[PDB]
């Protein structure tokens, strides 16, 4: 649930390495 | 030549023409000439008089509301050089409000030394744009010629051509004209400022403008530096002294001008450094016997008194009155309304002053960039003060950036307060640095210096933000920096990031599109601290950009506003593969070649190395080999922000009130081509009228292995040949024993694509045209054509071949008589 | 704004 | 029902849970309850205790840093109505910084009377957006819920559905949920504020929220207005007095609370208008025997002392402390940092004050629009002054437009100066009008009021420019006005014209594109005076626009800036003919009809009356009647500005210096259709497979004669029929006496367009297919077909007709045996 | 009797003492 | 001068008698 | 209050001993 | 020993007299 | 800016 | 000489009735 929210709605940066720290 | 005439000091002419008769035997003018306010004149009053002897104006020439003069060449046909000792609102030639003037006629001018020319408000004036002012003046950008008839309308400037030299002013060689029958003289560039003669030979080094004989000091029309008895000299030899920077006089002339002021009411002349000077400068004095500026012992300065305390500096003609002063009695109100850089002439005129008794006030000056023209300003006394008790006043200075350079310069302000308003390129760090240098720290009240007007257009944040961690990709940049905190961390609203593309390296500071950054979350430990950054996205591949990050803060007047910024750094995208090479068009001249035309793609991605053009011969379709086109169905294809600031301060005010209330104390090789540096490629060596597969790729990298783009697909077919579908060879017959004709012919081996049908047009004599269709399988079945059950007689058989391109050529009529079995 | 595989390319690039 | 419990005045709970045990037998709370700073707690410490008896909070409820509570419904499951006598930064429910709180659980609330709810900074909070706050609160736009887990993330709000009512908040019917197993009670709208019971019946008029029995004053859970012994009453009957606007007490309770402050250290209670009030207001006093507010003789006001001179007004909880005051000891610093309109609550709290001893200071207030909430402000004394000797201070007020309305209001400022800075919707005419009303004309110094910050965003030019002469056209407007002159005419730079299109009439003042106007040339006489105007060009036809003209002037600080403007008037273009009706497409279903489809053109030009669709049958080409298609060639078609301000002031300064230096004292009816209000038209009744001419026009005017647009041309052709090209009738033969067959048949009279060829496929038995071509001229020459010189036998003749559409149907094989002349 | 600036100053001042 | 008498302020006629001596 | 002691200015430790009685 | 505002004020003031 | 017959339409309209 | 100067160079209004008063 990140790929419909970091397209054209536009999103910030903190959730990207938060999802990277959730995947690893 | 020499100077035939008297010295003629400058007079003033008003309202009737009788005092213009005193300019008969005048060669030079020592002073200014003002021909102004000539009301009851006619054009018949002006053409009957001329003064051709006048050569030199020292100060300026002024024209103001003179009627009836249509050209000024009837007055002055031999005016050569305007010097410009004293000026007129830094001009030496002011032509203002001439009614019934159509042209100038001033052909004998080519140098004015100091000043500019302003001509305006002449309602019938033409021949203005046909004068190259670049060889006339030095500072040609300080000209102001506007609002005449030559720019409002399109009046015909008749130029003498059949001869005038055609020079350039912006991009065009138009002829330089003064009147309808006078050319403008342009010297060759070897004659730099000495001028040329009528045959174009350079004059003497002390000549100026015009000479009758080249390389002759006795034949100069005007002297360049100094004059002594027909000889233009670089300096005055002794005992001759310099006078007014244009001529050499002796001791008795300056002594007689001393005696004509000592025994009268004035400029009592002295002498210093062999120059007859109006007043002795600082450190010197006046004797009784000799007129020399002997050195005065002790502190012996030049003290200039101002008229009723205030002197309004507006231009160079007011700045030159304070030349050589050191102590100023009163206050200077510098108000230069401009648009041109006057800092060099104000540097050369002022800056010798040491002490100002009153106050220094700068107000509404647009064209200043610095206040460093006062090179020797030390003490501002402030005995007479501005009301409000200010010894310094700075209001609405638009382009003022620096007061002084505090590596060397220093100023001692004794009394009075400070004032600063509406200075948009001036910063509070520079204002507080002048406050720390001058020692006026605890002297002014609050809100004497403005807080929000100053520095709103200038980026003077005075802190550095280092970019810490930069990585590139195809079209994305990871930007990072070290975290910065203002000491109340809720006043930091975020980061005010700015981005622009950069084709060059000299990108200006402060278009310029924007994205906004959320602030980081500190975890109150120095272990990790969360380096904030921004993932920059959506770029152009192989494009240098311009990235700098400014901090967006919240104002508080008990401190400064706040400030932190980064330098304008650049980042390079490098990319991997370009885009689709567009415009697929297929032009096929002749039969054995196909040319290819295309446009370059949207990504250059470095060097365009080559275009990877592939071609391969595509075979024909299998389903058209066996289909009977003699049947029905024979169709063949012929191929705002402030609300968010108020929201953040509202959250800070609520946290303020809550803490105050709660906390209380107790592969396969296709043929391909490396196509370098051309958008066209011929593909020759082909089979005629067949399809081809054309694959085109844009390779941005060749030598450290081939990186090429995604392919573009198009198909093509050549033009057919002339005799490929034409049936060659004779058509022979096999007449059988029961009137059956079996036809043999030589087929075309290599036709245009393929031949689908063989039409037979056979005609008996006395009959009409009879048709019989032969297909490909009919040809393979009958090895030719077979005719069965026909009438006897001589026939005329013509056979054409219908191909994919179309019909070929008919064969010859084969005449054969089959067996009648009657006779 | 990036609909596509530019997101998984982008969190390749933010996480190295 | 009744109130089982004690009165329970409000206490404060800190840092350990032992003082929460005093809320056992508490039904109501008279005061505020603050559960704050609960550090050493666990979720196992909170689920074992409950206080379900508590019903009413008077003032507010505050939560601040309480750990371990996951829902607050374990504490208070029966909290009904928050009153809001005293507030908390105009809120009555502040939930700040709850860690480990996931949901509210406050299902028994549906009215809070005065205040708002601010919940923020709860890092795990959900179920926030599933509460309809519109039926909870009155001023629902003053809510501030932000920065939680329910808006940062997308946590799953599990709602009880299988039952909750689905209401709207912006456009969607989502269910109103409190927990995972508690619905939100929504009453029907007949129960307005009295509430409903469990079956949805409306309660008593003095009930509030919940009732056990409908239309019962004894069975209200909470009283609406007043409480007296289980009976909710609208007013207190005598001898019971009103107390704290929620209950009825008697004389002995207010007398005992008087005795508990007179014999102790406090709010010594009085009585007035049968209400137990803390203090007597202005004009009243205090006796010794009775507690009544008897009228005090003479001027006997209420005088309130401020703590150390300054009181900072920030919200309603600081504004309510000055309720009922008349004389203020000191200075008020009004600083409301907001975003919501607080003028009504500040009007209801303040405005009863008469005299301020110190100074009134407004600073940095965003959300004020007027300073007219002081309804009774008369005298500002200024005994204690702001430093700089100011009795009035107005800095950075963003939306402040009017001070007061000077038709009625008046103010007497005794001492002190004035101050105005950064008020962008406030004008110098209003500042000078307050200066003329207050009488402080010659009191302040220069630059105490700012000149350039004030009114830069508000159009308050205070002069009217009448539009004099307006004429319209197709797309051009002649605009004119009367000429206006500022009294130095060179300060007028031109006219700053603004234009916009206007679909409505309520167009706002001050997008909005611009053209600039040169100034007029006056001829110094009042005879003609040259009414300046502008020829407005390049418009849209039939479009209402918005035109107003503002005057562009030059600043001078010795006067005002300057001002003249015009009202926003509207002009109508009316037009004559519309544009080209575009999208010509031709769809032809079946054979006798053609439908037409088009788009409306770019000019509506009023009513679209009709589309003028013309159709006429175009005949076939003459050159295809006689061309032999049996020959070779048988291919048939199948159918900046500040530099210019500096330039103008530079010209004015040069004219200033020149005048100062010089002047010194001593038809054919086609079938057509009126096609009204549709973009489609079927054109039936046609000839099949022929061309038509289609002319389409857009008529904007029909009844006062036909005005129509320029025509659009397109052609069309129908589909062919099935049996129009099929040859009907038998094919008969005329066998002549020398084996010549002459063929008669019935041709198609009305084919699809025209038939160009007659193919003949005749087959003798024992033979193959033989072809013979019959053209149109061959048919007219031979009246059919003629066969000459053929072999004897029985034949099978099939004839098809090839038309412009294509081939028809074959005829039947006519079996005839021609004469052998052998047997 | 308005304000007299610009070219109207010299044009009205010429008609004063002609 | 002339401009601060009769352009910024109101001008009378007898001071124009005084001030037209530059014409006279 | 507390904010003009320890947010606008520098805060010591013994005044936090004095000021934590609202916790105590 | 920096400035103590916001949530760091109550988070540092809790560690003073615990 | 008006290239065409809108100029002679415009000095019909300025001169009535 | 007005038709190349009142196209895309853009021009004012006073010369239009000045040319109208010059033609008539
Ligand atoms: C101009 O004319 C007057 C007489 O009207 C005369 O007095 C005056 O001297 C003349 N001016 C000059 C410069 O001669
Ligand atoms: C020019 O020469 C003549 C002849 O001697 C003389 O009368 C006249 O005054 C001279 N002009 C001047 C201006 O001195
Ligand atoms: C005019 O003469 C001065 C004398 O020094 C020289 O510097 C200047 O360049 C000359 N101007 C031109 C245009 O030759
Ligand atoms: C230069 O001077 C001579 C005599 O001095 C004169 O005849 C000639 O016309 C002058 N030429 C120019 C171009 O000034
Ligand atoms: C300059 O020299 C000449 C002769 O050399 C003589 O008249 C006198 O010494 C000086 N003249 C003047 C006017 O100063
Ligand atoms: C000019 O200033 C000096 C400074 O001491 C003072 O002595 C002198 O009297 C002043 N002169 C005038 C005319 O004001
Ligand atoms: C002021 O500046 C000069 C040079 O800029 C320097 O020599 C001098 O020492 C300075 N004055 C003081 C008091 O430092
Ligand atoms: C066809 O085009 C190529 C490309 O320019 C040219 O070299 C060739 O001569 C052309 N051939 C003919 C027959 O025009
Ligand atoms: C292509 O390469 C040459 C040298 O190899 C270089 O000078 C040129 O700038 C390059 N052009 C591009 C567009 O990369
Ligand atoms: C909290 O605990 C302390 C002892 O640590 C005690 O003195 C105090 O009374 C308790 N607070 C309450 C409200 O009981
Ligand atoms: C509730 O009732 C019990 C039983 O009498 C009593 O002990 C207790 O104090 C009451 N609670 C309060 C808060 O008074
Ligand atoms: C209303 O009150 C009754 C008793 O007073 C209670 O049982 C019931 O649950 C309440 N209902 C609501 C929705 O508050
Ligand atoms: C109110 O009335 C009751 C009985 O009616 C009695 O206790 C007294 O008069 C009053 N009580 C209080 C607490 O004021
Ligand atoms: C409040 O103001 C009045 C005004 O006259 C004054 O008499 C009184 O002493 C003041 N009280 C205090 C406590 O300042
Ligand atoms: C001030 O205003 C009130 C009403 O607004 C009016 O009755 C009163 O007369 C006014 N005061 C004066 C001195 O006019
Ligand atoms: C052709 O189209 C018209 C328009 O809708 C329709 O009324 C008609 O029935 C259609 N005819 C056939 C045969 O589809
Ligand atoms: C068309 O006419 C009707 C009434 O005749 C009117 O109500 C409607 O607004 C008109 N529409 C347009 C676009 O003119």
């Amino acid at each position: 649930g990140i790929v419909e929210q970091c397209c054209t709605s536009i999103c910030s940066l903190y959730q990207l390495e938060n999802y990277c720290h959730s995947l690893q | 030549h020499l100077y035939p005439g008297e010295v003629c000091p400058g007079m003033d002419i008003r309202n009737n023409l009788t005092r213009l008769h005193e300019l008969e035997n005048c060669s030079v003018i020592e002073g200014h000439l003002q021909i102004l306010l000539m009301f009851k004149t006619r054009p018949e009053d002006f053409r009957d008089l001329s003064f051709p002897k006048l050569i030199m104006i020292t100060d300026y020439l002024l024209l103001f509301r003179v009627y009836g003069l249509e050209s000024l060449k009837d007055l002055f046909p031999n005016l050569t050089v305007i010097r410009g000792s004293r000026l007129f609102f830094n001009y030496a030639l002011v032509i203002f409000e001439m009614v019934h003037l159509k042209e100038l006629g001033l052909y004998n001018l080519m140098n004015i030394t100091r000043g500019s020319v302003r001509i305006e408000k002449n309602n019938e004036l033409c021949y203005l744009a046909t004068i190259d002012w670049s060889r006339i003046l030095d500072s040609v950008e300080d000209n102001y010629i506007v609002l005449n008839k030559d720019d409002n309308e399109e009046c015909g400037d008749i130029c003498p051509g059949t001869n005038c030299p055609a020079t350039v002013i912006n991009g065009q060689f138009v002829e330089r004209c003064w009147t309808h029958s006078h050319c403008q003289k342009v010297c060759p560039t070897i004659c730099k400022s000495h001028g040329c003669t009528a045959e174009g030979l350079c004059c003497h080094s002390e000549c100026l403008g015009n000479c009758s004989q080249p390389d002759d000091p006795t034949k100069c029309v005007a002297c360049r530096n100094f004059y002594l008895d027909g000889r233009c000299v670089e300096t005055c030899p002794p005992p001759y002294y310099h006078f007014q920077d244009w001529r050499c006089v002796n001791f008795s002339f300056c002594q007689d001008l001393h005696h004509k002021c000592k025994n009268s009411r004035c400029h009592q002349y002295v002498i210093h450094n062999n120059k007859c000077i109006p007043e002795c400068p600082s450190g010197y004095t006046m004797n009784s016997s000799n007129l020399l500026c002997t050195p005065c012992l002790g502190p012996c300065p030049k003290v200039c008194h101002l008229l009723e305390g205030e002197k309004t500096i507006d231009s160079v003609t007011s700045a030159q009155e304070l030349r050589g002063c050191t102590v100023i009695n009163g206050s200077l109100i510098i108000n230069i309304r401009g648009g041109n850089n006057l800092a060099a002439e104000l540097e050369a005129n002022l800056g010798l002053i040491e002490e100002i008794s009153g106050y220094l006030k700068i107000r509404r000056s647009y064209a200043l960039v610095s206040l460093s023209f006062f090179r020797k300003l030390r003490l501002i006394r402030g005995e007479t003060l501005e009301i409000g008790n200010y010894s310094f006043y700075a209001l609405d200075n638009q382009n003022l950036r620096q007061l002084w350079d505090w590596s060397k310069h220093n100023l001692t302000i004794t009394q009075g307060k400070l004032f600063f308003h509406y200075n948009p390129k001036l910063c509070l760090s520079e204002i507080h640095k002048m406050e720390e240098v001058s020692g006026t720290k605890g002297r002014q009240e609050r809100n004497d210096i403005a807080l929000k007007t100053n520095g709103d257009q200038a980026s003077c944040e005075n802190e550095l933000l280092k970019f810490s961690y930069i990585r590139t990709s195809f079209d994305k940049i990871l930007l990072r920096w070290e975290p910065y905190w203002p000491p109340d961390f809720r006043d930091l609203l975020g980061f005010m990031l700015f981005y622009k593309e950069a084709p060059y390296q000299n990108v200006t500071e402060f278009s310029w599109t924007v994205v906004d950054i959320d602030p980081p979350l500190r975890s109150n430990d120095p272990k990790s601290q969360n380096h904030p950054g921004w993932l920059m996205r959506g770029l152009k591949p192989w494009t240098q950009y311009a990235i700098f990050v400014k901090t967006l803060v919240t104002f508080s007047d008990e401190r400064r506003t706040y400030g932190a910024k980064s330098d304008i750094i650049y980042v390079q995208t490098d990319a991997t593969n370009p885009s689709v090479p567009l415009d697929p068009i297929s032009v096929s001249n002749s039969s054995s070649q196909i040319i290819l035309k295309w446009k370059p793609p949207s990504d250059p991605n470095g060097n365009i190395t080559h275009y990877l053009v592939f071609w391969e011969r595509q075979a024909e379709d299998s389903e058209l080999f066996e289909l009977d086109y003699c049947l029905k169905g024979l169709k063949l294809p012929s191929r705002q922000i402030l609300k968010e600031l108020e929201e953040s301060s509202f959250r800070k005010t609520f946290e303020d009130y809550l803490h105050n209330v709660v906390f209380v104390p107790r592969e396969e090789h296709r043929p391909f081509e490396k196509v370098v540096n051309k958008e066209s490629l011929v593909i020759s060596g082909l089979r005629h009228f067949t399809g081809y597969r054309i694959e085109l790729q844009a390779c941005n990298q060749d030598t450290p292995e081939e990186r090429c783009s995604v392919a573009a697909y198009v198909s093509a077919r050549t033009m057919p040949e002339a005799k490929a579908d034409d049936i060659v060879g004779p058509v022979t017959h096999e007449i059988f024993e029961n009137n059956v004709v079996h036809l043999m012919w030589q087929e075309p081996k290599e036709p245009n694509g393929l031949i689908v049908l063989y039409e037979v047009s056979y005609r008996r004599y006395g009959d009409e045209e009879l048709h019989l269709c032969v297909s490909r399988k009919h040809f393979a079945l009958e090895r030719g054509c077979r005719l069965r059950g026909l009438s006897p007689g001589n026939y005329s058989v013509r056979i054409r071949a219908t191909s994919l391109a179309g019909n070929g050529s008919w064969t010859e009529p084969t005449y054969f008589y089959v067996t009648d079995y009657l006779d | 704004h990036l609909c596509g595989s530019e997101l998984v390319e982008a969190l390749y690039l933010v996480c190295l």
